[PDB]
């Protein structure tokens, strides 16, 4: 929707692909 | 190790501001808090100037709890690391080593230029004479003499370094009071355990185990399903009414990450790994340290003589007439040439009795005969009176050798030492009997039950010796072992090891000379000895400070308690979010629903105060559980469906119960504050 | 992987295995051993049918036995849509369609229990049932006697004649074959 | 009400049992590679004629091959529905379906899940029906079966690398378990009056004197693999309460039978493989237990229904809104659950016109991974990760290393096996997310406001976890719903398919330790309640919230 709900979907699909990144390479 | 020392904890409270996300990025369970606490910063700080409605407190305060809460994880982690680095530079033995004189030949008599750690290596010869501090590890030559080995065990007790004998090895730095005798470095500063110990613990190389990062991908999956679900109620909520504030979902989602174990795996790892440096063993990899606490078979070798017993506490009561100085002077020499356990704490209880300690050995240049399992009677040979001290059929069979008998008196104190409970050993000086000395048992029977409960573990204890079949069978009988193996050939003993890990069981070995090398090598577990040989210690895994060989079940009771304690506070921070949904989720719909006010099953005050109270107990049970995960669980030795049984009743119950009474008290505490 | 020739081959035989020759199977093994029963159940009074056994048709007059409110699309029992209306609990539309259900009802029996059964006002899973309770049945048995001159004792008998139970009476309801019931109620006054 | 619902569920899991176990038996055979009694002989020669040769291969090979023969259903089944009217057996000249509703129903039918976001007696024609319906429902329970057979074999085999040939384990299952049944199941049928012809749709002119159009078709053929693959693809719209499909309480009762049939039997195969029966009682025991509470919550709420109805008129306040006469409230609460819960898109009651806490236990259901009695085969080795989970804590617990079965589960297969737990709630809450945020998806809504997020919720956690079961209120026929769910539907069976074959081939390389006194006994009351406790805790932390905004809201408002 608006700015807030954009910035938020990206911040949320970012800490997922993180936490993705993390469970494919437990360094 | 009082857990909690001023100088540590405000060093600890100096190096835990060290929050940087360069920091926190190897971490991603809290790295989620990090981001999370971070954020609602910035929504705070919005909120203060006015760029977005709302109040600007409850945020704030949210925000200062979520930075506590990394604080607290990070308090945790660091005071592990800080306790691990302590203890290791205290057992450091090095100290001073501004004196080390060299040596051309080996022989009395050559240039002793003092000159201070010169570049040191193997191979070289160097001197020490009535206080020089040991330069480096290696093997004593001609003329060896007691010394006071404390900096690598713990004990101000005088152990004799025989040289070309068994206790030939001399480990780090320690005091010498008497002098003339010569050692060989056989390895350079900095590639002995002790140095690699010091390396591995001065650093952030502390890569986790297998286990360890399957537990933190249990923790990263529950990351991203509570990720998930408390990023989806703002459309679900949002359609409902008004959307749900973004702070009430980040503290809700803190609330539901698994923050306890998330903060405290590292800890927990590095507090068991000191822990197990505590129990005078020094190893070098996490993974060799759970896969002690993971062995199926357990091994128990030496080359020598093995009499499985510790008989730490003594008595030393001759009800003879001779002083008991005398009778302390008489046991020491004779169990100085004893690597025992049992012959070691004789050693300790005359010290701390009487102040012996140091014999001067050289003054009659007495000749030293080991422990024998053979014969189970050993001492030394002064002069024509060679005093010696043995078990009651051993010292029985010399004295009726030697033309003697048992006075009345003696036989007496051997009945009363018997029927109280315990091993009666008595010295004797050669010719005449001085007085029965007893070996007070351990705990409540020692050895025997301790293997009937690590068999009740399914543990298997296969004794391993080099002595005569006769006389292992009736060792094995007084320890508790199942079966014995005696005079094993290496190639024997190595085709064990294969043959018990064909099946898939892992094994524990413990090892001393230069023989069990190979074996060492390719074992699972590999404790090494200080009383055998360099070699043998580069080729195992592990050391053993104590030269005991029966700590391998400590060492395997410390690698379970490790795992015991993962799993258990995993458990309780699973178990802890039924309690967190219960305090928040009836009141983070207040105004969207206002009909979810009955699943508050307790009666708490306002929903500003329901979440901010569910987020304070999110933070003080990191601090609460520090003590439990620094100290483990408590080992309770059963049948493994009874350990699950009972930390399932602890954890579960703990976990479905404690964050309630936890929120609820604190709620109590703000609401009769005044704070909310 | 490397191999599609058994994919393919092994795709085809399951094909015509599982569609094709076993439908043709259960159909020709259906309409050899039950007949009126692989075909429809249809009622037949010579050249024209009446319905089938199980479906159930939209009744509203005086002297007919009346059945569940089905809420089908474009007319009240059309085969054509099947499935009710999924009203929900909170739904109020479902608590007016109700009471609109109930105060008709309530209306068209004046001389019955004004306690309306369940079965009469709430619509059924699938909008063709031609199935109620003997005691729903029961309840309209008053009305049925005003309007066709019939006694109490008579329609309790016919419908007891026409009611089906199951072999042990918790695994289903007992129920009353509508259609066939207001079928045999016509050729009764016929 | 309270005895004939226990005497229900007693007599149905007692007849469940009496006929799952020599299915067990059976099923053990083909795991083991060996051909059934009889059915050698002709096996060799049409493996011969087909061109498959028994090749052992590995979990890459076999996951291929599964995989490749579900994109050939699929394109098939595509092609058929768009190419519907050209294809014969179409007495009504009923036109092609769209390309959303096409792909939906392609996607739908391939991925064992079987939603239905149309009218199948005015939408698809009797070749339609009869062969890219029926045996796409074959052949997704084949594959379903063939995959758990593959992790089967890979817990019983001691270090090797091969996992089976799955042309031969499809052969097998579609020919000598599932046709054999289906045959009789549907002349069951058949004889209690379900429909089997191939007739134009029949004009009727009714008592009262208006016209209905009854509609025909080949209903039973299609209805025995739909029970007995927990398929739940209704021939027509009322998708398992029309007469013509459900006529009787006692096919009914068979209907439930053949849903918990094969899960049950391959629980007792995988305890007869092992040659340890004590854990198929486990699994049997945690899957039940869950079961019984979950029906009698159900039939519970369902009693004690609509509040409205006792105060507004009526005789009782029983919910049989959405319900049939011949089936009972408590007979349609149980199967209700009995579907819901084994991955089965079959509904007699209406779900949607439910109680609002009597219809939340079978979405929790839904949501917790369709493990008690779920699925065919994929109920099996979706269970078999939360028992990875369980025996993981438990090693931990217990301070030993995690091992089942004798076989140590190390890094990889935890990454795995956190991926596909992952897979399933991730679909759910962000379709649900989507959805709910999209006019085009906020636009299907039917009943207003906590019901409505219900049915949302509802539907994409049916297209996620490949259950087919429908709020049917939502107007799922949007092209926006059709592509959502038919995504939601293909990720998220391949996206458990696929770790779980990974986890067979980290299985099939290892060899199992000797069961010595320190490992524990994953038999037990303690490892069931255990296992019990595992799941549920799993299922209810990460759906709560949704359920609180959802029946939750609906049920205390
Ligand atoms: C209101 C709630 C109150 C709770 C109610 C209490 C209900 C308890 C369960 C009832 C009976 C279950 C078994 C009891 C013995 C336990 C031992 C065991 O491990 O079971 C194996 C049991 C005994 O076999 P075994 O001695 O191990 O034989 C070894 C063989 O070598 C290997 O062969 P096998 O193991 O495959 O089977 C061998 C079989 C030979 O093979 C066969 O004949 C075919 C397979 C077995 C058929 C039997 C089916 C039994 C299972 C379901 C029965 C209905 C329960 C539903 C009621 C629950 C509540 C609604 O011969 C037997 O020994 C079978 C006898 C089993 C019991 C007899 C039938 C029970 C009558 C109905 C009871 C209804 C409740 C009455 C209580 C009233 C209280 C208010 O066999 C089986 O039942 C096979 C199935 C495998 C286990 C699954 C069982 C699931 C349990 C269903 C209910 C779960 C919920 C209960 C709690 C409610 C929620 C909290
Ligand atoms: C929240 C955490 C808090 C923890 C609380 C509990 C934790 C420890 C449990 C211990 C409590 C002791 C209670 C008294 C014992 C008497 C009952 C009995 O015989 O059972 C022995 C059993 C211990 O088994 P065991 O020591 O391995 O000995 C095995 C022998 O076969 C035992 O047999 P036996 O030699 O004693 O006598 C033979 C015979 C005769 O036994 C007797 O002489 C006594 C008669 C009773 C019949 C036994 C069957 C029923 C036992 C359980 C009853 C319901 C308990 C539910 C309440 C939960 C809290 C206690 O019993 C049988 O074995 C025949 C049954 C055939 C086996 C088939 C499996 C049946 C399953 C039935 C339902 C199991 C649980 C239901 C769901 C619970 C979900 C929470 O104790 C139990 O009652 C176990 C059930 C309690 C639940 C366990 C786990 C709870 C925690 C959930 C997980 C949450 C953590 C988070 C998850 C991880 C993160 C995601
Ligand atoms: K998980
Ligand atoms: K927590
Ligand atoms: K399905
Ligand atoms: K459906
Ligand atoms: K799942
Ligand atoms: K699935
Ligand atoms: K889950």
């Amino acid at each position: 929707m608006s700015a807030g709900v954009i910035t938020g979907v990206l911040l949320v699909f970012l800490l997922l692909g993180y936490l993705v990144y993390a469970l494919i390479n437990a360094e | 190790a009082l857990f909690e020392p001023t100088l540590v904890v405000q060093a600890l409270k100096e190096a835990v501001k060290k929050l940087n996300p360069q920091a926190q990025w190897r971490n991603p369970v809290m790295f989620i808090v990090w981001i999370g606490s971070l954020l609602t910063t910035c929504i705070s700080i919005a909120m203060a100037s006015g760029a977005m409605p709302g109040n600007a407190l409850f945020s704030a305060a949210i925000s200062g709890w979520l930075w506590i809460t990394v604080l607290f994880a990070n308090f945790a982690e660091a005071l592990a690391e800080g306790r691990s680095k302590a203890q290791a530079n205290s057992l450091k033995g090095v100290k001073k080593t501004a004196f080390a004189r060299k040596l051309r030949e080996p022989k009395y008599g050559a240039a002793a230029d003092k000159v201070p750690a010169d570049q040191l290596r193997k191979g070289d010869i160097v001197l020490v004479e009535a206080g020089d501090i040991i330069p480096c590890d290696g093997e004593v030559i001609e003329g060896g003499a007691s010394v006071d080995e404390s900096a690598i065990t713990g004990e101000s007790a005088p152990v004799i370094r025989e040289s070309g004998g068994d206790f030939a090895s001399v480990t780090g730095g320690t005091r010498i009071l008497s002098d003339w005798l010569v050692i060989e470095c056989s390895v350079n500063p900095g590639e002995t355990f002790l140095d690699r110990m010091i390396a591995m613990v001065e650093g952030a190389q502390r890569r986790k185990t297998p286990n360890e990062i399957a537990l933190t991908i249990l923790l990263i999956a529950l990351t991203i399903v509570f990720l998930l679900a408390t990023a989806t109620l703002w459309p679900f909520s949002a359609w409902g009414g008004n959307a749900v504030s973004v702070t009430v979902l980040v503290a809700l989602l803190v609330c539901l990450i698994p923050t306890t174990i998330g903060g405290l795996l590292s800890a927990i790892g590095v507090a068991g790994m000191s822990r197990m440096l505590g129990a005078n063993v020094i190893a070098t990899s996490g993974r060799a340290v759970e896969a002690a606490g993971d062995v199926d078979v357990l091994l128990l070798n030496k080359t020598g003589t093995i009499t499985l017993g510790n008989r730490q506490a003594s008595e030393f009561i001759p009800a003879q007439g001779v002083d008991e100085k005398t009778l302390a002077d008489a046991a020491q020499l004779a169990s100085l040439a004893d690597e025992t356990p049992e012959g070691r704490s004789i050693v300790i209880l005359a010290k701390q009795r009487f102040n012996l300690r140091e014999r001067d050995v050289q003054s009659l240049h007495a000749t030293f005969v080991p422990f024998t399992a053979q014969s189970r009677m050993s001492g030394i040979n002064i002069d024509n009176r060679m005093i010696r001290k043995g078990s009651v059929d051993a010292i029985r069979r010399h004295v009726e050798a030697n033309g003697g008998h048992f006075p009345t008196d003696v036989d007496q104190k051997v009945d009363q030492v018997a029927r109280q409970g315990a091993t009666p050993l008595v010295v004797v000086e050669g010719s005449r009997v001085l007085g029965v000395i007893a070996l007070k048992d351990i705990v409540k029977g020692g050895i025997k039950e301790r293997f009937a409960q690590l068999r009740k573990m399914g543990i298997k204890t296969v004794m391993i010796t080099g002595d005569n079949r006769l006389t292992a069978a009736a060792i094995a009988a007084e320890a508790g072992v199942d079966d014995f193996l005696a005079e094993a050939t290496p190639e024997a003993k190595l085709a064990l090891i294969r043959q018990y890990q064909a099946e898939g069981r892992l094994v524990a070995m413990t090892g001393d000379g230069t023989n069990d090398a190979p074996a060492l090598a390719q074992a699972d577990v590999a404790v090494a000895m200080n009383s055998g040989t360099q070699a043998a210690k580069e080729a195992g895994n592990m050391v053993d400070l104590d030269s005991n060989p029966t700590k391998l079940i400590e060492v395997v009771h410390i690698g379970k308690q490790m795992l015991m304690t993962r799993g258990s506070l995993t458990t309780f921070s699973i178990a802890n979010d039924v309690a967190k949904y219960f305090a928040i989720i009836p009141a983070a719909f207040a105004a969207t629903y206002p009909q979810l006010n009955a699943l508050n099953i307790m009666c708490l005050h306002s929903p500003d105060s329901a979440i901010l109270s569910a987020v304070i107990f999110n933070a003080l049970i990191i601090v609460f559980l520090i003590p439990l995960a620094l100290k483990g669980v408590s080992y309770k030795p059963l049948t493994a469906s009874a350990m699950l049984r009972r930390n399932l009743w602890i954890y579960g119950l703990g976990g479905l119960l404690v964050p309630f009474i936890g929120i609820k008290v604190i709620d109590l505490l703000l609401t009769v504050c005044g704070l909310v | 992987m490397s191999g599609l020739r058994p994919a393919l081959s092994t795709f085809i035989f399951l094909l015509l295995i599982t569609g094709g020759v076993y439908p043709l199977l259960t159909t020709v093994l259906g309409q050899w051993w039950f007949p009126w029963q692989a075909n429809g159940s249809l009622i037949r009074e010579g050249d024209t049918v009446r319905g089938s056994a199980l479906i159930g048709q939209n009744f509203t007059g005086n002297g007919y036995f009346h059945g569940r409110p089905s809420a089908t699309a474009e007319m009240p029992y059309n085969p054509q849509a099947s499935g009710g209306s999924n009203l929900a609990v909170s739904n109020p539309e479902l608590d007016k369609l109700i009471a609109a259900r109930v105060a008709a009802l309530r209306a068209a029996n004046p001389d019955a229990s004004a306690s309306v059964p369940v079965e009469l006002v709430t619509a059924s899973a699938s909008g063709l049932d031609n199935n109620i309770t003997p005691q729903a049945a029961a309840w309209q048995i008053p009305r049925v006697a005003k309007a066709r001159n019939l006694s109490v004792e008579q329609l309790t008998q016919l419908i007891a004649k026409y009611s089906q139970q199951p072999l042990v009476k918790y695994i289903g309801q007992p129920v009353v074959n509508i259609v066939e019931l207001n079928l045999a109620l016509d050729k009764l006054d016929e | 009400m309270a005895a004939q619902g226990f005497l229900l569920i007693a007599t149905f899991l007692l007849v469940l049992m009496v006929l799952a176990r020599p299915l067990g038996s059976g099923l053990a055979r083909l795991i083991n590679d060996i051909p059934l009694p009889g059915t050698t002989g002709v096996e060799r020669v049409l493996f011969r004629a087909l061109g498959v040769s028994d090749r052992e291969m590995n979990w890459k090979q076999y996951l291929c091959a599964i995989l490749g023969l579900n994109m050939l259903g699929l394109a098939v089944l595509f092609f058929m529905l768009l190419g519907q009217h050209y294809l014969p057996l179409n007495p009504q000249q009923l036109p092609g379906l769209s390309w959303d509703l096409a792909l939906n129903t392609a996607v739908s039918f391939v991925t064992n899940t079987n939603w239905q976001s149309y009218s199948g007696e005015t939408t698809l024609s009797y070749f339609s029906q009869m062969a890219g319906l029926t045996v796409q429902n074959f052949l997704s329970a084949a594959s379903g079966i063939a995959v758990i057979f593959a992790l089967i074999r890979a817990f019983t085999r001691q270090s090797m690398s091969t996992l089976g040939n799955a042309w031969v384990d499809l052969l097998r299952i579609t020919l000598w378990v599932l046709v054999p049944v289906a045959l009789l199941i549907a002349l069951f049928f058949i004889q209690q009056g379900a429909l089997q012809n191939f007739l134009p749709y029949q004009a009727v002119n009714t008592v009262e004197g208006a016209q209905q159009l009854l509609p025909m078709g080949p209903v039973a053929s299609q209805e025995a693999i739909k029970m007995l693959g927990t398929n739940g693809g209704g021939f027509f719209n009322a998708n398992s309460s029309h007469p013509f499909e459900n006529p009787t309480a006692l096919t009914n009762f068979v209907q439930m039978l053949a849903i918990f049939l094969i899960p049950t039997a391959l629980c007792f195969a995988f305890g007869e493989v092992m040659g340890d029966r004590r854990q198929g009682r486990m699994l049997l025991w945690a899957m039940s237990v869950i079961f019984v509470i979950c029906v009698g919550v159900v039939m519970w709420a369902e009693v004690q229904g609509n509040p409205h109805l006792l105060a507004l008129g009526t005789d009782s306040s029983i919910n049989m809104e959405g319900k049939e006469s011949r089936f009972g409230v408590l007979v349609s609460s149980l199967f209700a659950v009995v579907t819901t819960a084994a991955s089965c898109g079959a509904v007699i009651a209406m779900h949607d016109s439910f109680t609002a806490l009597g219809g939340m236990v079978p979405m929790w259901l839904m949501q917790i991974g369709e493990v008690v009695f779920g699925g065919v085969g994929s109920g099996l080795y979706g269970m078999m990760l939360f028992v990875l989970l369980a025996v993981f804590i438990a090693g931990l617990m217990i301070g030993r290393t995690p091992e089942y079965l004798g076989k140590k589960i190390d890094v990889r297969e935890m990454k795995l096996t956190a991926l596909a737990i992952l897979v399933t709630p991730t679909l759910v809450l962000m379709g649900a997310a989507l959805a709910m945020m999209t006019d085009a998806g906020r636009s299907a809504m039917l009943n207003p406001g906590p019901h409505g997020f219900s049915e949302v919720l509802y539907a994409v956690s049916s297209a996620a976890n490949n259950n087919g079961s429908a709020f049917a209120g939502l107007s799922a026929n949007s092209p926006f719903w059709n592509c959502l769910l038919a995504f939601c539907m293909f990720v998220g069976r391949f996206g458990v398919i696929i770790p779980v074959m990974a986890i067979a081939g980290s299985l099939v390389s290892k060899k199992s330790q000797a069961a010595s006194s320190g490992t524990l006994p994953t038999h037990g009351p303690l490892f069931v309640g255990l296992l019990i406790g595992t799941v549920l805790l799993v299922g209810a932390l990460t759906f709560i919230p949704a359920l609180a905004l959802g029946p939750v809201a609906e049920y205390l408002s």
